[PDB]
């Protein structure tokens, strides 16, 4: 019952929800430019920056749902193009349907738009992660950096051209341009002043691995002058080629999706960074370096053993769950638990394009709201106590019961309960390497699981527990309305998204 | 009352979690929460093991249920698991952690040395929770699984 | 057992009482920072112990070379230093088994001919 | 605030009694006695003065982590160079104590001769206990052709 | 006594320094202090085991209670620097150690004794603290300015700057009428 | 329904401290009025830009990248 | 609509700052090439009255404003009120509104702050007799009728002086307090003092109707000898 | 019987800290 | 800070002028001036400050309305699934 309205519908939508972001950014940036002489907030009620904050945050708002409308129509898509292809068994007959374009709108870079599910749940990380951190970054744009109100409509806008491309080349430009508003961000809007060297740290650290990368490419297009990202198919890659194109890749992705030893960057940043942009960091972009990672390793035939990269990737969690124990800072203990995270996900793409995608993008996209519960929660404590350490603060349950609750909840569901997305991506990572290495599997459970958790829980539950004796007249009071909705969202997400349609997992 | 692995697991947590919390009652004491850590460690010890045997079991056959597990358990008898370095007999690992995530929460020698800190919790969580509710657990698994472990 | 007199190579602060440090490290901020005002922006002064604690840790730094070795345990430190290594062995010792039965093995399988999961493949007129 | 001990209704402290003493031998010979305040640096209470002498070439250095923290963060970049040298007595300089190793480099690689009690006047930080003391002011060597603008 | 011999990893030495005196350097202490503790120490340690013990008997306790007061009353008059004074101090902190109960009783008058610390009293601060005039009228001028000082808003609880432009009513009128009718009567 | 001015008005019957109220809150509604006026005014200087040069922005990002 | 109104009032405004601006950048470049002078002369620029865009001052033919004085932004002036020479009235932020017979003495400095509580105005108000002394400073301040603040007296914000009020020069009436109606307040935290009697109530209107007069035969005065633009 | 004054802000007795918080005791 | 215009004309704010009252006589030579402005917020009595305080049946309507909705929605599918303009109903329906 599958008709071409749908499949219309569904290109359509995908097409025309960027050019509602990229128009709503043209509107307002021309607004910011053009209504003041020097771009810079003035302090009054009639200033553009309520303008601009409303634009934004309703621009992500209604492009989130449109988003939603349009995954859901790829979905459809998707499902009736695989029976259409797998159904018939007739010789003579062959699926050929060509479609025309529209003549309202232009194709963007001259591409035709090809949309599949990881892609299209990385956009919804997008969305939502810059929903959190654009709410959360409100108290630290003040009077000089109201300019980077735009960031993550900046960003959205180049994740929308990096999961709806078909080309090697924009896919890894638009990986690429990722670092400036990023680096921005960290360097002019964090309240610490460490965060000036942290922004330095991370570039380096990043740009390291975005050329290996960059050195991977070359060698791809130079070698196939192809950039169709399909004609791969017909050209062979040499063991000697082949080999360095993965070491490459995995060395380069993963200095941007944290592994060992390369995570100091990563627990620099997220220490002295802003409370509202970690939340962004950690969720989404550390995992536009996996979306590439899973492209160009299923995309390259490569005839070596992983166990290299297994075995780093292992380590890394290893690492990081060793280390939870001996941190009394909430920001950077988090930080280890997103390194850990990270690295499980990353393992689950070394088998190519076995099965184990499916647990890393579901693991991928549970691990992106954990993140963003952790580090929000992380920021409420600091922003209403004035520190985020141990040792300074104690008791918070008995004076703010909600966050003290929020607490425990986010405990439990890092934890990984059953009827939690966390709990289906373990069980999928786990029952896969148990048949691959039992032995290895053990270690990682045991490891992760205990050790690293026992690690966690000790500061978060001495934190929420005790008694709040000292300061009593700065005792804040609980939290607002705004954070109590995000968390519950948060755990809204985490529960019921185990309910999405098991076909594209 | 549980009908498949999933359930049980997710009852195995949740006990686990609310005794945690009863042992905690008296949040404001740090002393208690001590108690309830060395409680919630052994708790996720026990978790880690019947999550593994879970596992195990979901591998060899593809199914969770608890009466189709009962039922064919014996034709899998005979299979081994080939591990880092040695052949284990597939029956004896899944038993093996199952009775260790049995005994960390009955109590048996060496992991009990939780028990008598969970003392700290009011008597009615302390009666309820060493009458019929945590310390049973452990038997409960092993009745439910008897033709594993014959 | 664990004490301050006979720990030796285990440190860990001393039982004895000491006066509070005159210069520890703080909390600084950049220039013109806007300042965070929850909760009706109000500011408590801040312990030094705790302050220097927090800020201990970020700064401690070697003394000479090859002291990371000494430090703690020995065996202990060579064992987390070449946990990499062990993890790598049981890695290829696991997959020999994989090889010797035909199950899974530790490589980047290529069942699709770089058809992505999922993906919309259409052509235009 | 903070610092002081002031009670409700009590009038302001003079700065006579809380501006401390530096006194100097100048480039020529001659002698000199300046004013400076706890909290600043030497080099910021000499181009107060205007005493000559000094070139300053990076002009303090840089603005954070700077080397007048009492606990120098060990990322500090130090100095920037070595056109603010002075010489200090000795009963202030044992006070003042050992030299932090970006200092010392700075100062053996200046061009011009070095003393054993050669310190930076960016580096020194002004303290109570420095009332009084004595610094020999010889001429610091000229970096670059911006120094002459 | 603060009742933390089990807490704080204090060495056995340091415990037994803390049972037999309250202090943890009994060297600090003069004769009459060490003497005095000592003899309060093995008095409350007797009555522990002798009193409020498993099927005690009262005339052992008075035979060994007379028989350590007579001991101590020596101790008392011998000189500090003593062999004889040291082997009475040997002997009685040897008896403490061992008469030493792990899970001793600890009375719930002391801190850190099961339930010292089960509530949390509230401060006046908090008690007084209302930001919202619910319980404690709020003036529609937030503060009393002060003498000395402008007068400017309190900061408020919730901080967030997610806020509209002003919101006028519909059709609201809102000509310069002053204006107008100042240039009307100019004309 | 015809304006009048309270604080050039006569207020010498009533008592001090009805005239103080009834200044304030003449203050008040003019104060308001003065404010929906330039609040008014910054919006059509938001408005303006942007439907003068939206287009021309557009065509510009267009022209380049396509 | 009144937004389609205010675009077209803004766009308008704007064409003509543009026209002023080539036509003065013409003028100078015709001076340029006729070695002429004239446009090089720097004289004050000062302008009494200062129009910020949408707020203009307002004031009755017989008010005198001195010329020395300057508004700005949102003033009003009542019939006879008197400026005196020096006095600012910044009223930019918010607007300031003056009574029909009161005296500003010379050096007067009225300014309002951005923003108050609840429930206070933050634009200054001012009686219909008020006398202010020379040297004085406002700020958001209500003043009612009949009401003498004498010289070198500082006004905060959120301050409501009743009528008949008398403050005695060189004082402060610190921000948000009351002066109640027929009362003496002096020193630099106002104290109360006594109550007016009737004698020094006439004193203090015929004070401030012999300032109106001197306002009045200043204004005939400057006019003659052209110190004052016929407005 | 007697009128017992309100429960002491004593019972909870703030810490003061008097020893270095040592990392290796973190 | 906040730089909001207190004095909103959507409504006017709730308030009660006589919890504190202004001193205007017998005033003392070293006795502050008062204070002009005493007026308290005063709350809607039966408001409760420990719940939502949500009288409307707005957000119950639109749950109901969607629930409804989804219902219908799903009918429509089934029968078309099935081929059929609506659900055929059996004459008997078993566990499963
Ligand atoms: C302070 C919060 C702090 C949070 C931050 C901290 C977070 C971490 C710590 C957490 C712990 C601390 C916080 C807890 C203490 C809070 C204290 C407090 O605020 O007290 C006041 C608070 C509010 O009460 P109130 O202030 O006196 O009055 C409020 C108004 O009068 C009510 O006005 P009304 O009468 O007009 O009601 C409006 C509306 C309430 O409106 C909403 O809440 C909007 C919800 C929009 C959808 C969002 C996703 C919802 C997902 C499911 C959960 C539903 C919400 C229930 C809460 C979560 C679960 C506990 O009510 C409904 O109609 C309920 C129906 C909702 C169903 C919507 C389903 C959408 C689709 C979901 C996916 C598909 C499901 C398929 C199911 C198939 C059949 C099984 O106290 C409560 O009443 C608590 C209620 C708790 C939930 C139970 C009641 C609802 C049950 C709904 C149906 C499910 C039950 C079984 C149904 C079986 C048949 C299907
Ligand atoms: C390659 C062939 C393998 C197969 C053959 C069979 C296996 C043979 C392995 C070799 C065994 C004999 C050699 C070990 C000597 C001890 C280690 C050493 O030399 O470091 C300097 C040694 C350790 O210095 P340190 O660790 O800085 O001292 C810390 C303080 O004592 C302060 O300590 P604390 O009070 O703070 O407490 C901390 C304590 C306790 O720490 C803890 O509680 C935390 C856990 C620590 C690890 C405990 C072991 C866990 C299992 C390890 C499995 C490794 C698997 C990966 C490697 C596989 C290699 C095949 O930390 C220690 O354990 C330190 C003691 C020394 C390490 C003992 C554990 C590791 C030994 C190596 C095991 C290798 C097994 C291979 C087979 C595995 C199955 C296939 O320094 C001393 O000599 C001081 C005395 C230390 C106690 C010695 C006790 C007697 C040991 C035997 C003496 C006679 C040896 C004759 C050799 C003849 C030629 C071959
Ligand atoms: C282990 C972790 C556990 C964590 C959780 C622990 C427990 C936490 C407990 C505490 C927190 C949750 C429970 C309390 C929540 C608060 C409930 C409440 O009452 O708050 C009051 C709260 C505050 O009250 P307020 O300050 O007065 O604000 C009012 C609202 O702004 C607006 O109020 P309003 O009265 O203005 O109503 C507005 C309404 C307006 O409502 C209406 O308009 C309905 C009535 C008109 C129907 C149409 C008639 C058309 C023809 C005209 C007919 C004549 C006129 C009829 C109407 C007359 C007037 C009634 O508009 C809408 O709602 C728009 C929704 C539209 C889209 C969805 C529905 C439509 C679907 C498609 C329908 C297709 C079929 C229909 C087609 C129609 C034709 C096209 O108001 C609300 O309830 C608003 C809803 C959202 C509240 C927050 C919900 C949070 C949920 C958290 C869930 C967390 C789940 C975690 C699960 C974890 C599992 C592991
Ligand atoms: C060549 C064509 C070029 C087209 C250029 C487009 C020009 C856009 C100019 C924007 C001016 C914004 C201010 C307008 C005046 C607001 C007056 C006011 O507040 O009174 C309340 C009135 C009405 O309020 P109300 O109380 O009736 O609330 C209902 C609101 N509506 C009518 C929308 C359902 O005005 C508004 O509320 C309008 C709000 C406008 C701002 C919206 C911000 C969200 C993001 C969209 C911004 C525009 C970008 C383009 C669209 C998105 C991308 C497709
Ligand atoms: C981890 C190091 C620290 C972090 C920085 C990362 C730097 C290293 C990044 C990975 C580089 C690739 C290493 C693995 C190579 C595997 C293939 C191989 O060489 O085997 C012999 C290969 C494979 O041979 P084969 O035996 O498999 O098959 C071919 C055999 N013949 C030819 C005989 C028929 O043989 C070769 O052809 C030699 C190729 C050598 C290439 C080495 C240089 C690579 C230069 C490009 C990358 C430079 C990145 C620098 C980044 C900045 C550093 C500061
Ligand atoms: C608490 C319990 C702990 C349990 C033990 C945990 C692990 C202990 C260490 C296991 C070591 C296993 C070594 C053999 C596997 C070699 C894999 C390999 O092919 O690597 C070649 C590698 C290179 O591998 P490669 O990847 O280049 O191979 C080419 C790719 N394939 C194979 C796919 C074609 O070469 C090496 O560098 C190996 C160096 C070995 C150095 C000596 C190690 C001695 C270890 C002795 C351990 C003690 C005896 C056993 C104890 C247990 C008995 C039950
Ligand atoms: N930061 C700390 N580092 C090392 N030991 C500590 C520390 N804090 C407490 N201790 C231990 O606590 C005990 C003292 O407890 P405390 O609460 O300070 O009461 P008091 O000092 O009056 O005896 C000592 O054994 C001391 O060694
Ligand atoms: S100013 Fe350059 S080193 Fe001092």
């Amino acid at each position: 019952m599958f008709n071409l309205n749908t499949i219309y519908l569904s290109r359509i939508f995908i097409e025309f929800n960027f050019y509602f972001l990229f128009f709503l950014f043209l509107i307002s940036s021309i607004i910011f430019y053009f209504s003041k002489i020097i771009s810079i907030q003035n302090l009054n009620q009639n200033s553009v920056f309520n303008f601009l904050k409303l634009a934004n945050i309703f621009g992500i708002l209604i492009s989130f749902f449109i988003h939603i409308i349009s995954f859901w129509f790829y979905c459809i898509y998707s499902y009736n193009l695989s029976l259409n292809i797998f159904s018939d068994i007739n010789l003579y007959n062959s699926n050929s349907i060509e479609l025309l374009n529209n003549s309202l709108l232009p194709n963007y870079f001259k591409s035709n738009i090809t949309i599949d599910f990881f892609g299209l749940i990385l956009l919804t990380l997008a969305y939502i992660v810059g929903f959190v951190s654009i709410l959360a970054l409100d108290t630290r744009l003040y009077w000089k950096n109201i300019k980077y109100i735009f960031s993550f409509t900046i960003f959205l806008l180049i994740v929308y051209v990096y999961v709806t491309v078909s080309n090697i080349l924009l896919f890894f430009m638009c990986y690429e341009l990722l670092l400036i508003p990023s680096f921005l961000i960290v360097y002019f809007v964090s309240p610490s002043r460490r965060a000036i060297q942290a922004s330095l740290y991370f570039v380096i650290w990043t740009q390291l691995g975005s050329l290996l990368v960059l050195i991977a490419i070359s060698y791809i297009i130079s070698i196939t002058n192809t950039y169709e990202f399909n004609d791969l198919k017909y050209f062979n890659f040499t063991n000697s080629e082949s080999t360095i194109i993965i070491f490459l890749i995995f060395l380069g992705f993963g200095f941007k999706a944290p592994i060992w030893p390369f995570h100091y960057w990563l627990t620099k940043t997220h220490v002295e960074a802003p409370s509202g942009f970690s939340i962004y960091l950690s969720g989404f972009l550390v995992k536009t370096a996996l979306y590439g990672f899973y492209k160009f390793n299923t995309s390259i035939f490569i005839d070596i053993d992983s166990s290299i990269f297994i075995a780093i990737c292992i380590m890394g969690v290893v690492d990081s769950s060793l280390k939870m124990w001996g941190q009394t800072d909430l920001k950077k203990l988090v930080a280890y638990g997103t390194i850990q995270e990270m690295n499980i996900i990353y393992l689950a793409f070394c088998w190519g394009d076995s099965c184990a995608i499916l647990g890393g993008i579901l693991f991928s996209a549970t691990h992106a709201f954990l993140s963003a519960l952790m580090f929000f929660l992380v920021d409420c404590i600091y922003r209403r106590y004035h520190t985020r350490s141990l040792v300074e603060v104690n008791g918070i349950l008995h004076i703010t019961p909600n966050l003290g609750l929020s607490i425990l909840f986010m405990l439990v569901f890092f934890s990984g309960i059953p009827g939690t997305i966390k709990f289906i991506s373990e069980f999928y990572i786990f029952s896969g390497l148990l048949e691959a290495s039992p032995f290895i599997c053990f270690i990682l459970m045991l490891v992760a699981n205990v050790l690293g958790l026992i690690g966690f829980s000790k500061s978060w539950f001495n934190a929420t527990f005790g008694m709040p004796k000292k300061n009593t007249k700065y005792l804040p009071m609980d939290l607002s309305f705004k954070e109590s909705y995000i968390i519950l969202y948060c755990f809204f997400f985490l529960f019921i998204f185990s309910y999405f349609s098991s076909i594209f997992f | 009352s549980s009908g498949n692995f999933i359930v049980l697991f997710l009852g195995w947590e949740l006990i686990g979690l609310t005794s945690f919390f009863l042992i905690n009652f008296w949040s404001t004491r740090v002393g208690t929460l001590k108690a309830a850590f060395k409680a919630f460690s052994f708790n996720k010890l026990s978790d880690l093991f019947l999550f593994f045997a879970i596992l195990i079991i979901f591998s060899t056959t593809y199914n969770l249920d608890i009466l189709s597990f009962n039922n064919q358990i014996y034709l899998y008898e005979s299979y081994n698991i080939d591990m880092f370095y040695w052949s284990i007999n597939l029956i004896e690992i899944i038993s093996f952690f199952f009775i260790s995530c049995a005994f960390i929460k009955s109590a048996q020698f060496g992991a009990h040395i939780w028990l008598p800190d969970s003392m700290e919790a009011p008597v009615p969580a302390s009666a309820l929770i060493h009458s019929a509710t945590l310390v049973s657990a452990g038997i409960y698994l092993l009745l439910r699984l008897s033709p594993l472990f014959e | 057992n664990y004490h301050y007199d006979f720990c030796g190579r285990a440190y860990m602060g001393n039982p004895a009482v000491q006066s509070p440090p005159k210069e520890f490290f703080n909390y600084h901020y950049v220039p013109d920072n806007y300042p965070d005002a929850l909760s009706g922006f109000r500011i408590a002064y801040r312990d030094p112990f705790e302050v220097q604690h927090v800020f201990a840790y970020e700064n401690w730094e070697y003394q000479y070379d090859g002291q990371w070795w000494s430090m703690g345990s020995l065996a202990c430190n060579v064992l987390f230093f070449c946990t990499p290594l062990f993890l790598y062995l049981i890695l290829q010792v696991e997959e020999l088994n994989s090889e010797k039965r035909g199950g899974t093995s530790n490589k980047f399988y290529h069942n699709n001919a770089g058809f992505f999961h999922f993906q919309i493949y259409d052509n235009k007129q | 605030a903070g610092n002081h001990h002031h009670h409700a209704g009590d009038q302001a402290d003079r700065v006579a009694d809380k501006i401390i003493w530096i006194n100097i031998q100048n480039r020529i010979g001659q002698f000199e006695r300046i004013s400076a305040f706890e909290g600043e640096s030497l080099l910021e209470a000499l181009q107060r003065n205007k005493v000559a002498g000094i070139v300053a070439t990076c002009e303090g250095g840089e603005d954070i982590n700077t080397m007048l923290e009492k606990p120098i963060d060990p990322v500090t970049y130090g100095p920037f160079c070595s056109s603010c040298q002075v010489v200090v007595s000795n009963p202030w300089r044992n006070k003042m104590g050992n030299l932090h190793y970006l200092e010392e480099r700075n100062l053996v690689r200046s061009s011009y001769p070095t003393t054993e009690n050669s310190r930076l006047a960016c580096c020194i930080l002004v303290e109570k206990w420095m009332n009084e003391m004595i610094i020999s002011i010889p001429q610091n060597p000229n970096s670059v052709y911006e120094d002459n603008m | 006594s603060k009742a933390y011999y089990f807490v704080k990893n204090f060495s056995w030495a340091e415990v037994s320094n803390l049972l037999c005196y309250g202090t943890k350097y009994p060297t600090v202490l003069n004769h009459q202090q060490k003497v005095t503790r000592l003899y309060r120490a093995t008095l409350r340690r007797v009555y522990a085991h002798q009193v409020e013990g498993y099927k005690t008997d009262f005339k052992q306790y008075n035979e060994n209670i007379t028989d350590i007061g007579k001991d101590f009353n020596k101790m008392l008059a011998l000189k500090p620097e003593s062999l004889e004074l040291q082997a009475y101090f040997k002997k009685y902190e040897d008896l403490q150690e061992e008469l030493f109960d792990p899970a001793m009783i600890i009375d719930e008058s002391r801190p850190y004794a099961a339930s010292s610390g089960r509530y949390y009293i509230f401060d006046d601060y908090l008690l007084k603290f209302d930001p919202f005039g619910f319980y404690s009228p709020k003036l529609l001028s937030e503060n009393r300015p002060e003498e000395a000082m402008p007068f400017y808003e309190d900061y408020p609880q919730n901080d967030s700057h997610w806020n509209l432009w002003e919101q006028f009513p519909e059709d609201f009128e809102d000509s310069n009428a002053e204006r107008e009718a100042i240039l009307k009567s100019n004309k | 329904h015809q304006f009048e001015n309270v604080l050039l008005s006569n207020r010498k019957n009533l008592t001090p401290q009805e005239s103080v109220q009834k200044v304030i809150n003449y203050a008040l509604l003019q104060d308001a009025k003065q404010r929906s006026r330039t609040l008014r005014h910054i919006k059509a200087s938001w408005v303006i830009p942007a439907l003068l040069f939206t287009y021309p922005a557009w065509y510009l990002a267009k022209g380049a990248v396509n | 609509m009144k937004l389609f109104q205010a675009m077209w009032t803004r766009t308008i405004y704007s064409i003509g700052r543009m026209v002023r601006e080539t036509g003065l950048a013409l003028d100078r470049y015709g001076c340029k090439l006729e070695q002429d002078i004239s446009c090089y002369e720097p004289l004050s620029r000062h302008r009494n009255i200062l129009p910020i865009y949408d707020l203009v001052p307002t004031f009755y033919h017989s008010t005198f404003i001195a010329p020395n004085s300057s508004l700005i932004g949102a003033v009003y002036l009542g019939q006879n009120t008197v400026v005196g020479y020096g006095s600012t009235l910044r009223g930019d932020n918010h607007a300031i509104r003056v009574g029909h017979n009161t005296v500003i003495g010379d050096k007067v400095a009225i300014s309002n702050v951005a923003t108050l509580a609840a429930g206070i105005p933050v634009s200054t108000n001012i009686g219909n007799h008020v006398n202010i002394g020379a040297g004085c400073v406002l700020q958001s301040c209500v003043v009612d009728d009949n009401v003498t603040v004498g010289h070198n007296t500082v006004i905060l914000e959120g301050s409501v002086l009743e009528r008949g009020s008398v403050i005695a020069p060189n004082s402060l009436v610190p921000a948000g307090r009351l002066i109640p109606s027929g009362q003496l307040w002096a020193g630099s935290p106002v104290r109360y003092v006594r109550d007016l009697k009737e004698e020094e109530i006439k004193l203090n209107l015929e004070q401030t109707e012999q300032n109106l007069s001197i306002g009045k035969t200043h204004k005939s005065s400057l006019i003659q000898q052209e110190a004052y633009d016929r407005l | 019987g007697w009128d017992r004054p309100d429960v002491p802000l004593s019972f909870n007795p703030l810490y003061v800290h008097k020893r270095e918080l040592s990392i290796f005791d973190t | 800070r906040q730089n909001f215009a207190k004095n909103i004309t959507t409504t006017d704010i709730p308030k009660d002028s006589h919890h504190f009252a202004a001193k205007r006589s017998g005033f003392t030579q070293t006795e502050q001036a008062p204070f002009a402005y005493n007026d308290v917020y005063q709350y809607p009595k039966d408001y409760k400050p420990w719940n939502y305080n949500y009288k409307g049946n707005g957000v119950l309507l639109a749950l109901f309305l969607g629930s409804a909705f989804s219902l219908v929605a799903y009918e429509r599918s089934y029968a078309s699934k099935t081929g059929r303009y609506q659900r055929k109903v059996q004459q008997n329906y078993y566990q499963i």
